[PDB]
């Protein structure tokens, strides 16, 4: 095993990885949707400075 | 056209079109090759042998195996399998469907972008995808929630699925399969004290795991009564040669399930690990999870495991509501048959990759793109 | 005589008479017992191993954690672990000084009236206090006013206190903790797919998280970078064995702080826990805390927080007021070291339990007579 | 199996037993087997020349160095199991990970097979081999090692702790044989 494993899992795994996840696409979206702060307040300084 | 899926789920791999009921034949994913000089010279030399052929010829080969925990371990071996299956039992060319993979969760991404490259490369195929395990399981159970135990011949699993969405979060790992559980076995078996140890030899014990396994009701109970009687004993033969006798040894090897002391780990054990999950994830879900609770594959087939399951969660349950398991006949061949499902929805014609996105990115489109 | 304080502020535990500097040492508070049969006849079986001395032995001890959330799992356990520290590190006895405890605020009363209880019938001990972490920060940094963020080990906290009081409605208590966050790094590891868990496996994450972590400045533009360059990757090395090198999987880590998706809840997350903390506060005040702003202990370690915190309040502030926040070299010891302090003043020799109390009425007298 | 492409031969279990004694004067570890084989072409000191118990002198080549080869190597007599060195690092492997330096530095060997010169050194070389060059490794070689056991056997013996710990008459009249497996390992 230690030549035939670790041919491979020594050498390719090595370098792993590159993405802009998806998940992070998720974490993203339901920050978006969980600023409570951005949504509500904006909304309220919008309406109230309107005042006639 | 049509449209083709490959479970690489491991053990024997089953591969088949989307709406046959099962595929057309499975394969171990057993690798092989020769141990001595070839001395007929009237035989041509093949270096290599995989599937029933080598499970035939398997005495002089000498076996890799080319997953470890759930992990492909070597690329090539790989092709040299997948182009075999193809050719020889499909009688079928790259071009000529979709395909889909079949994939343990949460683990390395090399296995997503070499699998993709080799097989949009080496092979070429109009579309590709790789799916994991539990969505598979809940749509051939069609139960839309749900959380599933599968320990196949690869890495275990506990999933909860919710209704349409995953958690990944809540979701534990587990490299406990029944392979080294196997190995485990000699380790016993030398008290009673016949004993070979090389892989076909190791191979040998699934037959043993197949008829003589049995799960414990009650340990200590087993125990009083292993010390009362030999109806617990039973009468097998060597595959060829020698019949062969074995008390106890069959089921204490599943309580390992239980307690991995046995070869020693400590994660607290699939029915511990499980409602450990549970009390990661939310409060209200639970008791539908308390309904549904589905188990599948490799370690499943043994009868009684969803009994002491039972007794285990009636233990750590609060008695007072509502528990079931689902046992369905046809674990084993489970997975596969959910991805004809999901082959069949006209949706992954929305999802699926194809070669064109592989041509202007790379591999890292899967993991964005996929789960 | 003199007076004595213990810290039980989680990770290493942290005691010291009034007016040393910093305490004598520290100890992680890890307990541990055997795993495996003892073979050693030889041997002296010890069926308990904590503090630096397991560290050293750690490898067929199994870990338990004897407090979760901040909450203490067991008591007699935590009964082991002080005798410990009193006599091994300490060479003190129970009579000897006043005793100062130190707790995680707004949590159920079980710890105050055990742990009193306890070391009141168990240790016999002069006069006993237990104090809320914000205010030993607060005498520490010497800012009569603030708020505190201190994630240690434990549960992790917002306190804004003004001069002179408290604002208990104001306060948010959090469990987000390092600890739990490394947990979460081995689901990203397996990325990589270098992988091991147990709980000295889990430990060992805690050097790669002293050495290798650094905060995200903005994460889009990160990714742009981890797009571009190899800098960002670091090569580290087992603690012995392999040489391993990391990539974004380090940075991804803190941003768990600001988005707690990656095991996901809802609470928005430190900042926007703050400002929404503050909201709640009333108008006036605000331009003091806006000024007075201060961190502390495990997470804060990390390089850069501070930055992209004020990069934040930035955000949610009305940019028009000055903002701007402490980060003191020494956080991670600033609660021992206030808690010194608070030892000092002679105010609470009017102030602490005596025995007599103790006596005379049940633990019952802590709620009333303590914050 | 060897012998006989010198060709004297013979074979029962006297004439096997005959052998031993070669084997503690004739054999000598193989540092590298290439490189054994190159000096093997060239020279002859390599070959050395030995009686008969009684009868013939006789004179062995390769054949002695050749022997231990097994040990990493059981083709020669043909097994899969990847030898002693690779069945440590594996047993290694197996093993957790933070112990695995001590066993770096503790490396200990005895008995038989031991006795032959040199074992430890290619073993060191394997290890090297196969280990991150990085950390320390070495081996323990005592003189004694083939009486090692009782030896160690003596000291066990010594401490009071096994009248704790013996079988008495008493329990093996109360139980059976099925006591031990309990009560020893
Ligand atoms: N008749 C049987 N009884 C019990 N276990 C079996 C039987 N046949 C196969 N198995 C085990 O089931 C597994 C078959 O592989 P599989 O369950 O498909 O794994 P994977 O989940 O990786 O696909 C192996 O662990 C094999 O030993
Ligand atoms: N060098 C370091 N870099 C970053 N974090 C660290 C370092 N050393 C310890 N930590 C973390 O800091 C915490 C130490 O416990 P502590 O901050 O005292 O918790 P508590 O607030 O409960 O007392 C743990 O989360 C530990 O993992």
């Amino acid at each position: 095993x230690x030549x035939y494993x670790x041919x491979x899992x020594x050498x390719x795994x090595x370098x792993x990885x590159x993405x802009x996840x998806x998940x992070x696409x998720x974490x993203x979206x339901x920050x978006x949707x969980x600023x409570x702060x951005x949504y509500x307040x904006x909304x309220x300084x919008x309406x109230x400075x309107x005042x006639x | 056209t049509t449209a083709l899926v490959c479970d690489n789920g491991s053990g024997l791999v089953k591969a088949g079109f989307a709406g046959d009921d099962a595929p057309r034949a499975v394969f171990p994913s057993i690798v092989g090759r020769p141990r001595h000089q070839g001395v007929m010279v009237g035989m041509g030399q093949k270096d290599s042998y995989v599937g029933d052929e080598a499970q035939s010829k398997r005495g002089i080969l000498t076996l890799k195996y080319p997953i470890e925990h759930g992990i492909i371990t070597n690329w090539d071996d790989m092709e040299k399998i997948w182009h075999h299956t193809f050719y020889n039992e499909l009688r079928v060319a790259p071009e000529e469907h979709p395909t889909l993979l079949t994939e343990a969760p949460l683990n390395p991404k090399a296995n997503r972008e070499k699998m993709t490259q080799i097989m949009f490369e080496t092979f070429n195929v109009p579309a590709m995808y790789v799916a994991i395990q539990a969505v598979l399981s809940l749509y051939a159970s069609g139960r839309t929630t749900g959380i599933v135990l599968d320990s196949g011949d690869g890495v275990t699993h506990n999933v909860p699925i919710y209704e349409g969405y995953a958690l990944p979060h809540a979701i534990m790992r587990l490299d406990l399969a029944g392979r080294d559980l196997t190995d485990y076995l000699m380790k016993i078996l030398t008290e009673r004290g016949y004993s070979f140890v090389t892989t076909a030899e190791r191979e040998i014990v699934r037959d043993i795991k197949e008829k003589l396994c049995y799960v414990a009701l009650d340990f200590e109970n087993e125990m009083a009564t292993a010390a009362s009687s030999s109806s617990l004993e039973k009468s097998y033969e060597l595959p060829d040669g020698q019949v062969i006798t074995i008390g106890n040894e069959r089921f204490r090897c599943p309580e390992t399930l239980f307690q991995p002391s046995f070869i020693g780990m400590e994660s607290a054990g699939i029915h511990e690990t499980t409602y450990n999950s549970i009390m990661k994830c939310d409060i209200d879900i639970r008791k539908d999870l308390y309904a549904n609770n589905v188990m599948s594959g490799g370690t499943t087939m043994y009868p009684g495991i969803a009994d002491r399951m039972q007794k285990e969660i009636t233990a750590l349950a609060p008695s007072t509501m509502k528990i079931k398991i689902i046992a369905p006949p046809e674990r084993k061949y489970s997975v596969w048959i959910g991805g004809s499902i999901l082959a069949s929805l006209s949706t992954f014609q929305q999802m699926w990759i194809t070669k064109q996105e592989y041509d202007e990115a790379g591999p890292s489109i899967v993991h964005r793109k996929c789960f």
